[PDB]
């Protein structure tokens, strides 16, 4: 897989200061990257597209460059609602991939997801990400979660086909499924285990819309 | 605006489809030649009231919203003249999400027909890259 190494981890900042952030890739993936911003346990928010295209309803003062496996978010005159974590993701190869996260301290259509909060180890988690505004024929569909260590990691995703993208990682355990008449998808994650607590996110492909999150705990008692 | 091989190689290299999903570079040129001609502004009408557009030849039925077009599904979530343009930007983007599909490149007609299958590498030789 692609390995995406942010840096720096942490970063603290005055407001009116300008910063660079900086994503290194593994191995060339062109201008496959894209930035999120998340702040504590939110839906993560599309920055940047594509290394350096702009996202309408996006400030100014976020610009992005670089290319190859060099990649620079650049925030030009800091604000106090810039603090969270900024994240990196490539989409040039299956699965796509998350960089580890930079910390910066300061000093129509809507998605919901439904399931269960608690759920014993061993058995199925099951998951629905109820569709409002427009056909889920319209797009594409995506699971993401987010681990308690601040870990990002991309499950899947259902394309106009019915053809589906699983991450390698959850070795066959994952299924993905539409049902157009009910305007529903469906995320089904077999024999889970304590490693799988996190936060399920469902999304559409391009990243513009995201649920609100959902906490499942895998728990012994 | 009308396209050099060349130019239009360095453009998609630039715009991130070398090797995008599997697929090499020449694959894309290829497709670009026998869909437009290297033409961001072509436009072909269908029997079926769908419209292609611009350099890739992208349909009105599915990827994209021309206000003509029966049942359009708008799967790019973009309007059709957007992939007009004398940037290539959309009709990328648009295309890197038509092939993130399991069919890739098939969805192209005339890809299927005139790049699988041959040295589509062929397309990028002469360029500096």
């Amino acid at each position: 897989d692609i390995v995406l190494t942010q840096s720096p981890a942490t970063l603290s900042v005055t407001p009116g200061n300008s910063v660079s952030l900086s994503c290194r890739a593994s191995q060339s993936i062109g201008n496959n990257l894209h930035w999120y911003q998340q702040k504590s346990h939110e839906s993560p928010r599309l920055l940047i597209k594509y290394a350096s295209q702009s996202i309408s309803g996006i400030p100014s003062r976020f610009s992005g460059s670089g290319s190859g496996t060099d990649f620079t978010l650049s925030i030009n005159s800091v604000e106090t609602e810039d603090f969270g974590m900024y994240f990196c993701q490539q989409s040039n190869s299956w699965p796509y991939t998350f960089g580890g996260g930079t910390k910066l301290e300061i000093t129509d259509i809507q998605l919901q997801e439904s399931g269960p909060s608690l759920v014993k180890p061993s058995q199925t988690l099951s998951l629905t990400c109820s569709v409002t505004g427009d056909s889920i024929t319209s797009d594409y569909w995506s699971w993401i979660r987010k681990f308690p260590g601040n870990r990002l990691e991309y499950m899947g995703y259902v394309s106009y086909s019915g053809s589906t993208y699983y991450n390698p990682s959850l070795k066959s355990r994952i299924s993905i499924t539409r049902d157009t008449s009910k305007n529903q998808y469906y995320l089904d994650l077999n024999s889970v285990t304590t490693e799988d607590t996190a936060t399920y996110y469902c999304a559409n492909w391009d990243g513009d819309y995201w649920g609100q999150g959902t906490l499942v705990t895998v728990s012994a008692a | 605006k009308v396209f050099g091989r060349c130019e239009l190689a360095a453009a998609m290299k630039r715009h991130g489809l070398d090797n995008y999903r599997g697929y090499s570079l020449g694959n894309w040129v290829c497709a670009a030649k026998f869909e437009s001609n290297f033409n961001t502004q072509a436009t072909n009408r269908n029997t079926d009231g769908s419209t292609d557009y611009g350099i890739l030849q992208i349909n009105s039925r599915w990827w994209c919203n021309d206000g003509r077009t029966p049942g359009s599904r708008n799967l790019c979530n973009i309007p059709c003249s957007a992939l007009l343009s004398s940037d290539i930007t959309a009709s990328v983007n648009c295309a890197k999400k038509i092939v993130s599909d399991g069919n890739g490149m098939n969805a192209w007609v005339a890809w299927r027909n005139r790049c699988k299958g041959t040295d589509v590498q062929a397309w990028i030789r002469g360029c500096r890259l």
